[PDB]
């Protein structure tokens, strides 16, 4: 009974990060030891004529980004573990995340390591216009 | 190809909205096209769902610098025979709001200890994963009719994991700087470990120079078996699966070939005693 959510390629990384005390460090260390990035993300078919904003209610990818379903780019959602903020709630689940095409091979790692500019809504170092 | 790890056990026919699905596989069929997903304005997200996610199917074969491996070789387990603790879990089945996964019910150790837990699952919601009590039924049959009373005599997992840490600490502080869980068909025991085990790089005790075997979520600190009072997690445990040593029959038939003093009382601790007993006879004779 039930419906599978995962593929065998993600078993090792997800099992490792599901048991870790510090899952974010565990995933960064997993990648540094040659591990493969988490796959089976929710990639969107979109026009690529979007605003380019980082976290949106609808896909907003521009010509230099891929849009993904937010929960699928969140290590804590992928591993079904606690979220690190005090309220234990997610900021990606329920939204779409725009990832630069250059970093689209690892959406989970990109969101773990990067920050959204609170002023212009673009990723810092990847489209954030202000200094 | 798919895995049973993180299998969605809800009875809901439809999949998830692209923003809420953890994976492409779990997105609802309506949004799927050309190997990708589409956003459909007018088909809203679900803000009330509770989806039981299965913890059956973990694979601890990671190779990461500085992180010790949980599963050890027979030769390394032999060297650490003082750290051996037989471990077995009798489970119950998810029911009513979910179907397709097993939850820990009675946890047995070769120390003779049996700990009864409240049936608890990892339930996905629109905001996070909720570690909460779930509806469960004891497995169908009469070899498990003793599990029926246990469905109402369980303890919350926050109490259960403190008790495991205390039992292991009192048993091992003068025997080893480690624990080696000795298992037979490790699958469900590894699933149950998700409930009380944390892993990471090797650390030292907060109060001494011995290696850390315990972790406390409340304080974000580590301790050896001597200073673990109040600790809730087993940190960096080791383990081995005796079934994988080429045995043909079941646990009791292989244990009974070498030992006649551990009769099968059909309880979690009995299986754990037999597992460790079998491992000793096979490894040292
Ligand atoms: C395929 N799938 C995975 C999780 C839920 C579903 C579904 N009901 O379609
Ligand atoms: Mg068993
Ligand atoms: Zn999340
Ligand atoms: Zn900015
Ligand atoms: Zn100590
Ligand atoms: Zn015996």
């Amino acid at each position: 009974a039930g419906n599978a959510t995962e593929v065998p390629a993600n078993s090792t990384v997800l099992s490792f990060c599901a048991f870790a005390v510090d899952a974010a460090k565990a995933y960064k260390d997993y990648l540094a030891s040659g591990g493969q990035p988490i796959t089976n993300c929710v990639k969107m078919l979109c026009t690529h004529t979007g605003t380019g904003q980082a976290i949106t209610v609808t896909p907003e990818a521009n010509m230099d980004q891929e849009s993904f379903g937010g929960a699928s780019c969140c290590l804590y959602c992928r591993c079904h573990i606690d979220h690190p903020n005090p309220k234990g709630f997610c900021d990606l689940k329920g939204k779409y995340v725009q990832i630069p095409t250059t970093c689209a091979n690892d959406p989970v790692g990109f969101t773990l390591k990067n920050t959204v500019c609170t002023v212009c809504g673009m990723w810092k170092g990847y489209g954030c216009s202000c200094d | 190809n798919v895995t049973g790890l993180f299998k969605d056990c809800s009875k809901v026919i439809t999949g998830l909205h692209p923003t809420q699905a953890p994976t492409h596989l779990s997105v609802d069929t309506k949004f799927k096209t050309e190997g990708l997903c589409v956003d459909i304005p007018g088909i809203p997200k679900d803000m009330t769902y509770r989806r039981l996610i299965s913890m059956m199917g973990f694979k601890m074969n990671y190779q990461v610098n500085g992180y010790p491996n949980m599963f050890i070789t027979r030769e390394e387990a032999i060297r650490h025979v003082r750290a051996w603790i037989g471990f077995d879990v009798e489970g119950c089945h998810a029911t009513r709001e979910a179907v397709g996964t097993n939850l820990p019910l009675q946890l047995g150790f070769s120390t003779g200890v049996n700990l009864v837990a409240v049936p608890t699952g990892y339930v996905d919601t629109p905001n996070n994963t909720d570690f909460s009590r779930v509806s469960a039924k004891p497995p169908p049959g009469d070899q498990f009719k003793h599990l029926i009373p246990l469905m109402y005599k369980g303890l919350p997992w926050n109490v259960v994991r403190i008790k495991i840490v205390q039992m292991l600490s009192d048993t091992l502080k003068n025997l080893s700087d480690r624990v080696v869980f000795v298992l037979w068909a490790h699958g469900f025991e590894l699933t149950s470990m998700k409930y009380f085990v944390k892993i990471g790089p090797e650390r030292t005790c907060c109060l001494c120079d011995r290696r850390a075997t315990c972790f406390s979520t409340a304080s974000d600190t580590y301790a050896c078996w001597h200073h673990s009072i109040g600790f809730d997690y087993v940190y960096n445990p080791f383990m081995i699966d005796v079934q994988q040593w080429g045995f043909t029959g079941n646990l009791q038939s292989n244990h009974d070939l070498y030992c006649q003093v551990h009769g099968n009382a059909h309880v979690a601790s009995c299986d754990a005693i037999m597992t460790r007993c079998l491992a000793v006879h096979e490894c040292f004779v």
